[PDB]
């Protein structure tokens, strides 16, 4: 103590960000990874306020960038998942260890290191150790070193508002915070059909105009990023949305009207001439459709424990079935209304939601062709549910897996909700107590799926207190090579299903494996053929005379 | 919402007795006295887990 300095140097933090970003600088004539970052930075960080903003898929353009440049490209794109609290430099240091130490990969490597949400109290040392101090250092093993010509990226999401301050930071936000000071499209997804056939029809559906001529010429038509988000945010509903919601939208969007084109229900209205002004029922039934599905919305648990809605919810329902070239409509029915209209109701109560969708000769139209509207699944037997079921579901010559198993209409709700759920793309997450049925319920959709065929379909993972992240990549890992097992010898779908997954540390690594399609950095096949199902337990507080 | 759960209860003590020779009868007594057990547990004002 008696070698105090009371004085506390310090600097301003212009000249901390100025000294880093000149001393960051890799020069010309080096042939590195930085050509495609902000002028030979070599070190980015790229952080945002909320999640599902876009910071993978920049890193993933900057990968591409670099691809496009610089022939030959071959180049790696290392991906370090780091997903536990009191954070380990050992982890790290042992997932960068086989990597450049073989002198062939001397060749330009964008590095990319992921710290999640749960990594509360080890941050700043690891940044200060890789980013500024160029080391990770074994006691009794090996030292690392950084390199000028290695690009490196960090995540964070967001104390830490000053410290993340100093390096060369790229911020991003969410599409209501680009649209007011700034395109916001990923160009190569706009040139994909996914959001290029939406917009076809949304362009078509917001100033009025007739859906009888044919869409789709397989190219991309005139339009920008910025009228199209705008539609996005128009037709979406929710006021803040980020850019997963906007995403799972247009390709929920996407299966439907691919579902609509794939019947002969266009066919059909070309050769009667009298059924037309269904596509603008359709594409406005999808919006309610959509807004069912993909929009939400203690002072701790807030985020948390505030549900917004529950299942004593109408969810009105509709599919088209794939084979056969009829519909159907479950949960919701159809009465008259006076101004010479129809409107929609939920059973059980008198709500006169969404008015004046669509006229008469539509019903005249489809009570001529005979599809199954406006019957209530109170009073069918067991054969003639199951058969709505097969025709819903695509199943063709069903058999009945298990007469035990009650049969609900939310116990059908849920069924197909869950079935469009992993067939259109969206992550499918529970939220449920321990007294619902939902184990029963997945095993009641693959037993149904499966229909005769004794392999395995339904694999149970349980994740208990204890559950290390690396259990989880090796059933994740066991369940691809069984799903490969299965389409190829039966040409079957597997399920695979996490119970309670909300208990570990490893909730991240659960996000991992199925919002975005990757596991321990390596991208899962979309062709393979596997749906990964999650579920929590619901966040609550105990009564206070059972803490007395 | 407990209109379905004795149909529950009597499906799993129906499936889980194997009461081939027990009762024809009884299993309804067990059914409902498991029913106004769960009932019991509603109505109070916290549960065990
Ligand atoms: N600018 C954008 N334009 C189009 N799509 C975008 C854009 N930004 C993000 N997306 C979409 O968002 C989806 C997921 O986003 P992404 O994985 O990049 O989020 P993130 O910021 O890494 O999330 P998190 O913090 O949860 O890990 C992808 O389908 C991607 O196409
Ligand atoms: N349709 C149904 N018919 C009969 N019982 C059902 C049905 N759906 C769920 N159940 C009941 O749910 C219980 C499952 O308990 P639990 O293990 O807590 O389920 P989960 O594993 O889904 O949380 C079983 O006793 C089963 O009888
Ligand atoms: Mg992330």
């Amino acid at each position: 103590s008696q070698y105090k300095v009371p004085l506390v140097p310090q600097a301003p933090l212009p000249n901390i960000q100025a000294y880093l970003q000149s001393h960051y600088q890799v020069p010309k004539r080096l042939l590195s990874a930085a050509t495609v970052f902000r002028d030979g930075l070599c070190v980015g960080i790229v952080t945002s306020e909320r999640a599902g903003v876009g910071k993978s898929l920049y890193v993933n353009t900057l990968h591409t960038k670099l691809k496009a440049k610089l022939r030959d490209e071959t180049v790696p794109l290392k991906i370090i998942r780091l997903t536990e609290p009191h954070l380990d430099e050992n982890q790290v240091l042992s997932a960068l260890l086989p990597f450049l130490k073989e002198k062939y990969q001397k060749m330009p490597v964008i590095f990319h290191i992921d710290i999640s949400t749960s990594v509360q109290t080890g941050i700043p040392i690891f940044l200060f150790k890789l980013l500024i101090l160029q080391y990770l250092m074994d006691i009794n093993g090996k030292i690392w070193r950084r390199s000028p010509g290695h690009l490196y990226l960090v995540e964070i999401p967001q104390p830490l508002f000053k410290f993340l301050d100093l390096f060369p930071k790229v911020t991003c936000r969410p599409p209501k915070e680009v649209i007011d000071m700034e395109p916001a499209m990923d160009p190569v997804e706009f040139c994909s059909e996914a959001f290029q056939r939406p917009y076809q029809y949304l362009k078509r559906f917001h100033q009025q105009q007739n859906l009888d001529t044919f869409q789709y010429e397989k190219g991309s038509v005139e339009g920008s990023p910025e009228e199209c988000l705008q539609h996005f945010l128009i037709y979406c509903g929710l006021i803040n949305p980020s850019w997963s919601e906007l995403r799972n939208f247009a390709w929920f969007l996407n299966c439907q009207l691919k579902d609509c084109e794939a019947s002969i229900f266009c066919k059909s209205a070309f050769t009667g001439d009298t059924l037309r002004g269904f596509k603008n029922f359709v594409v406005t039934f999808m919006i309610l459709m959509a807004r069912d599905f993909a929009t939400p919305t203690e002072e701790d648990l807030a985020p948390f424990s505030l549900r917004k809605r529950w299942e004593s919810e109408p969810h009105p329902y509709v599919f088209f079935n794939g084979d056969h070239m009829t519909m159907t409509f479950i949960g919701f029915h159809l009465e008259t209304n006076n101004n010479g209209y129809v409107d929609a109701i939920n059973p059980s109560n008198g709500k006169v939601i969404k008015k004046d969708v669509m006229t008469k000769e539509l019903f005249d139209g489809l009570r001529l062709q005979r599809v199954p509207f406006n019957i209530d699944f109170d009073n069918l037997p067991r054969y003639e549910k199951l058969e709505r079921l097969c025709l819903a579901l695509g199943i063709e010559w069903p058999i009945d897996p298990d007469e035990t198993y009650e049969l609900t209409t939310d116990n059908m709700l849920k069924i197909l909700a869950i079935e469009m759920r992993f067939r259109c793309g969206i992550p499918v997450i529970i939220m449920g107590e321990t007294g619902c049925g939902k184990t029963r319920l997945i095993k009641f959709l693959s037993d149904l799926k499966r229909g005769s065929v004794e392999a395995e379909t339904m694999k149970l993972v349980k994740v208990h207190g204890g559950t290390t992240p690396s259990m989880i990549y090796s059933k994740v890992k066991e369940a691809e090579r069984t799903a490969f097992s299965n389409k190829a010898q039966h040409k079957l779908d597997t399920i695979l299903f996490f119970d309670e997954a909300n208990t570990t540390e490893a909730v991240s690594c659960i996000k991992e494996i199925l919002c975005d399609r990757t596991v321990d950095g390596e991208h899962l096949h979309e062709d393979s053929g596997l749906h990964i199902i999650a579920a929590c337990n619901p966040y609550r507080k105990h009564s206070q005379e059972m803490i007395l | 919402n407990d209109s379905a759960e004795k149909l529950y209860i009597q499906q799993i003590v129906q499936r889980l007795v194997d009461s081939v020779s027990v009762n024809p009868s009884e299993t309804c007594v067990i059914a409902d006295v498991l029913s106004a057990s769960q009932m019991f547990m509603r109505k109070r004002e916290n549960e065990c887990g």
